[PDB]
C-alpha cells in the first residue's frame, strides 16, 4: 500500500509507515512536518 | 555716475553619489538532502527433513 499522506518510508521492505517527525530548527522549537503527496519518502515542514 | 550692479549667482550643487548594486541574487543552489541508508540481510533457509525409518526383518523360521 502507498503510504498515507502525513506518513513516509524509506527502506523498500517495511511492515509500516512511520508518522512525520517534527522538524527542530532551534533550541525548543518544533514545527509540525508533513508530507505533499501520498505516497512519500520525505517530510516537509508542513507550514510551507 | 550711478553704483555697480551685483554679481551672478553660484551654479547648482552637486548631485549625491549613485548608489551601488543588489546582491548576486542566492547563494549555492538546493544542496542534496542526507541519505537513505541500509538495506538488510536475508534470513538463513530452514533445515532439512529426516529419512524414513527401517523395515522389520520379518523371518524366524518354518518349524520343520
Amino acid at each position: 500500500y502507498k503510504c498515507p499522506y502525513d506518513f513516509f518510508a524509506d527502506r523498500p521492505g517495511v511492515r509500516q509507515c512511520t508518522a512525520c517527525p517534527p522538524l527542530d530548527l532551534g533550541g525548543g522549537n518544533l514545527v509540525e512536518q508533513c508530507t505533499e503527496d501520498l505516497g512519500s519518502q520525505r517530510c516537509k515542514p508542513c507550514s510551507l | 555716475p550711478p553704483p555697480p550692479p551685483p554679481p551672478p549667482p553660484p551654479p547648482g550643487t552637486p548631485d549625491q553619489p549613485a548608489a551601488p548594486a543588489a546582491p548576486a541574487a542566492p547563494a549555492a543552489p538546493a544542496a542534496p538532502p542526507p541519505a537513505l541508508p541500509g538495506a538488510p540481510p536475508p534470513p538463513p533457509p530452514p533445515p532439512p527433513p529426516p529419512p524414513p525409518g527401517v523395515p522389520p526383518a520379518a523371518a524366524a523360521a518354518a518349524a520343520a
